[PDB]
């Protein structure tokens, strides 16, 4: 149960990392741009 | 040929905006992959209620955007998402406002050419077709031709939908 | 008398409030506010009215 | 003595910013007139205080009853007169045109002395015919069987004196509360309507909790720091709610002046 | 903490006969000044909480917007219990008129709250 501790020590680490991540994630808003193409997107992304 | 990302920032909000369409795929096998989105922009060409499509030559151009806005908000995914309208070049459809009369698109309508008229009628024929509108909000907007402006009412339009998303959860509406 | 007459009024009041709330829960503007604290809120004047016969209640140890 | 010293500081802080950046920046909503003599009435209120509980005797007595009466009846009077400008010019201006004669800043401070007038004459009469009289002491209470007993320096002034004068005040009162409770609807003036007429109801909640410490302390307690002193903690307060909610705010905006 | 000081007194009955040799006082437990001033220190802090968290309500659309109502409630209940200090020390002498005045202060609490807040609401 050694190296098994220290197994599960890195996966408490890494546990962290995807947490702290899912405010990052969280904190953008997301838009789906929808509609025929060549009615003014370039006009909207550029 | 993929989706692309786009990063914006504004007001100290991170914006990443889904550039898709380049996918030629059945496309609903990942329609259902871009949910959680708090809002949708869907861009529409003015001076397009005229133009016809050569291939087709029997759907007019706006009417072809008819039946795809229709179906994106009548689904069952999209049904907790707001809807945000932009309007693509005014000024030719201004010029073409009377150039080509409103009936090309809207035979029905009978107004004068005048550009605030029909203006009015076309937008509110975009937002009587969900069946069901409680939950569906529409945010329309003219934008420009060059379209220097339009980041002011996205960054509103969001904000209307964020805190609207967090009151239907905590049950305080 | 005058504080248990009011405290019974206030009673029969509270039970009022409450009573309404369940039964027009669908109206949007009782649900505006926080409906699980505004129980606890309208249990407190409850528990504020019945507490009131308290400081009498023959007193003794218990 | 605790609002005593934080409220005539607060009045002189606040008339030194109300005067000296009189450039009518946001200063030109309300008149020049009523504006300084209602701030005046507040300064004889907190200044009450200062000479009410200052030796007792019949220098002083005399005294305690014109600050006292004009510290509040002059405070009052301008507020009533406000809220009646306010309502005329709503009233009058929702189906009628203009506003009657008396709307304008030198016939309005004939009317705001006129019911100070009234307490100016008005404060003669007991004066005159029962003039304020240092009693040695009320030693007929306050005495025990022991060999203990102090007994109280009671004031000329009694349960009749006090309640007439603040009677006035009183009468005042409701005056105020009638008028601005009518003009709930936005009325001319969109900067000061709010303010007077939740001020009116703050400070009635002051006096309608102050009746029952007149008819809730006359058994046991002495009446020596008891009806001198808890008095005019009700005045400060009046004043403090008053001063608190209509010059601070504009002091606070003309700090950040944001014009 | 009215937990803890309950475990460091005792609740029991502490009658005692007035010198006075008439009138004797009831069943008394203890002081309600100091062994009970806990509560209302902790409650005071919370206060001033509620109303500074109000000050930031101001700005929200008319029906999440209660600090007008909420203001008034953190004034007359202040009020009504800064008013309170002279009754409860003045008739200290009959214990019957004195714990009169704890029934009716509480109540005046309770009314308020409920009038303030719960009453606009239901007015709609
Ligand atoms: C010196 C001794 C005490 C004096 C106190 C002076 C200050 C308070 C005066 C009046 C009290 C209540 C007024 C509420 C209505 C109002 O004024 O509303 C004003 C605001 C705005 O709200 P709005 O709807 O107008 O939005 C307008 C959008 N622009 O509302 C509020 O939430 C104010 C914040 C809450 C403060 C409540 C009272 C503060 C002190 C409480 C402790 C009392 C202790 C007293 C014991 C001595
Ligand atoms: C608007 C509402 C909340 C006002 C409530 C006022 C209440 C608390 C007041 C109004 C009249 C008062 C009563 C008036 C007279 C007496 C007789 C006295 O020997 C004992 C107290 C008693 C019985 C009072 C108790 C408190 C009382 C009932
Ligand atoms: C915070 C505000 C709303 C509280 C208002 C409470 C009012 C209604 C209560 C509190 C104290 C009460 C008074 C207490 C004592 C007396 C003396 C008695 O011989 C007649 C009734 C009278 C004069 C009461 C009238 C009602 C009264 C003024
Ligand atoms: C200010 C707020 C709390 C409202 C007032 C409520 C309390 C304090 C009021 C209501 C009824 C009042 C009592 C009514 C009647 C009497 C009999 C009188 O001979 C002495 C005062 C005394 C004993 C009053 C003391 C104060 C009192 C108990
Ligand atoms: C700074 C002040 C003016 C804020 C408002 C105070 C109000 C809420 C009143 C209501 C009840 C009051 C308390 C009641 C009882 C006591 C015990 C006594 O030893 C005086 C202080 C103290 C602890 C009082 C302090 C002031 C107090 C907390
Ligand atoms: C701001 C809201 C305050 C709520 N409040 C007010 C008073 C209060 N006491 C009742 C009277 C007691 C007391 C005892 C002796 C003299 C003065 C007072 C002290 C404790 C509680 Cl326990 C409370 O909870
Ligand atoms: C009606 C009312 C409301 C608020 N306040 C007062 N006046 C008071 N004055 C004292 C006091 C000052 N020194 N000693 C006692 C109190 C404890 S409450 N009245």
């Amino acid at each position: 149960s050694a190296e098994d501790k220290a197994a599960v020590e890195r996966s408490k680490m890494i546990d962290r990392n995807l947490r702290e991540d899912g405010e990052k994630a969280a904190r953008e808003v997301k838009l789906l741009l929808l509609g025929a193409g060549e009615s003014g997107k370039n006009t909207i992304v550029k | 040929t993929g989706i692309v990302e786009t990063h914006f920032t504004f007001k100290d909000l991170h914006f990443k905006m889904f550039d898709v369409g380049a996918q030629r795929s059945e496309r609903k096998k990942w329609i259902h992959c871009f949910e959680g989105v708090t809002a949708i922009i869907f861009c529409v060409a003015l001076s397009d209620y005229d133009l016809v499509l050569a291939e087709d030559e029997e759907m007019n151009r706006m009417h072809a955007s008819m039946k795809l806005f229709d179906s994106i908000c009548n689904n069952k995914w999209f049904t907790d998402t707001s809807i945000i309208l932009f309007l693509n070049k005014k000024d030719l459809f201004e010029e073409k406002i009377k150039k080509s009369p409103l009936t090309i698109c809207y035979p029905e309508y009978a107004g004068s050419n005048t550009y605030e008229e029909a203006a009015a009628y076309i937008q509110c024929q975009f937002e009587d077709l969900n069946k069901r509108k409680d939950t569906k909000e529409i945010y329309t907007h003219f934008t420009c031709s060059t379209d220097t402006k339009n980041v002011q009412f996205v960054f509103d339009a969001v904000t209307d939908v964020i805190i609207k998303n967090n009151l239907k959860d905590c049950g305080l509406f | 008398v005058g504080p248990v007459t009011i405290a019974c009024l206030g009673a029969l009041a509270t039970l009022f409030v409450l009573g309404v709330f369940v039964r027009h829960n669908a109206t949007p503007v009782v649900k505006a506010s926080g409906r699980e604290l505004c129980y606890i809120l309208l249990g407190g004047v409850f528990l504020c009215y019945c507490m009131t016969f308290i400081f009498i209640a023959k007193p003794s140890t218990a | 003595l605790f609002l005593a010293v934080v409220g005539i500081a607060a009045t002189l802080f606040v008339v030194i910013t109300f005067v000296r950046y009189n450039d009518t920046p946001i200063v030109k909503a309300s008149g020049r007139e009523l504006s300084y003599v209602l701030l005046a009435g507040i300064f004889l209120c907190y200044a009450t205080t200062f000479l009410m509980i200052a030796e007792p005797d019949l220098g002083t007595c005399s005294l305690r009853r014109i600050f006292l009466g004009l510290g509040m009846s002059i405070s009052y009077a301008a507020l009533l007169t406000k809220t009646n400008r306010i309502y005329r010019i709503f009233e009058q201006g929702k189906r009628s045109v203009s506003a009657p004669r008396f709307i304008s800043p030198a016939s309005q401070l004939a009317i705001t002395f006129s019911l100070i007038s009234l307490q100016l004459l008005g404060i003669c009469v007991w004066f005159v015919v029962d003039p304020s009289h240092s009693v040695v002491d009320f030693q007929d209470q306050r005495t025990l069987d022991p060999r203990f007993a102090r007994g109280v320096l009671k004031c000329d002034i009694s349960d009749l004196s006090l309640i007439c004068l603040l009677g006035y005040s009183m009468l005042l009162m409701v005056t105020c509360t009638v008028y601005a409770i009518k003009t709930r609807g936005v009325p001319e003036t969109f900067n000061e309507a709010k303010p007077i007429g939740f001020t009116m109801y703050t400070t009635c909640i002051v006096w309608l909790a102050f009746i029952p410490i007149f008819f809730g302390t006359s058994q046991s307690a002495d009446k020596l720091y008891i009806q001198t002193t808890t008095l005019t903690v009700s005045v400060s307060l009046s004043a403090s709610v008053s001063l608190g909610m209509l010059y601070m705010p504009k002091v606070y905006i003309i700090l950040f002046h944001p014009e | 903490i009215v937990v803890a000081w309950l475990v460091v007194e005792a609740p029991g009955t502490g009658k005692e006969t007035a010198p006075e040799r008439r009138e004797v006082v009831t069943l008394r437990c203890n002081h309600r000044d100091a062994s009970m001033l806990g509560s209302l220190a902790y409650n005071v802090l919370l206060i001033a909480l509620c109303t500074l968290y109000a000050f930031k309500t101001r700005k929200c659309p008319e029906n999440f917007n209660e600090a007008k109502f909420i203001g008034f409630t953190m004034y007359t209940t202040c009020i009504i219990w800064l008013a309170f200090l002279p009754i409860f020390y003045v008739t200290s002498s009959d214990y019957r008129v004195q714990t009169t005045t704890m029934c009716v202060s509480v109540s005046l609490s309770g009314s308020v709250v409920l009038g303030c807040l719960f009453a606009p609401k239901l007015h709609i």
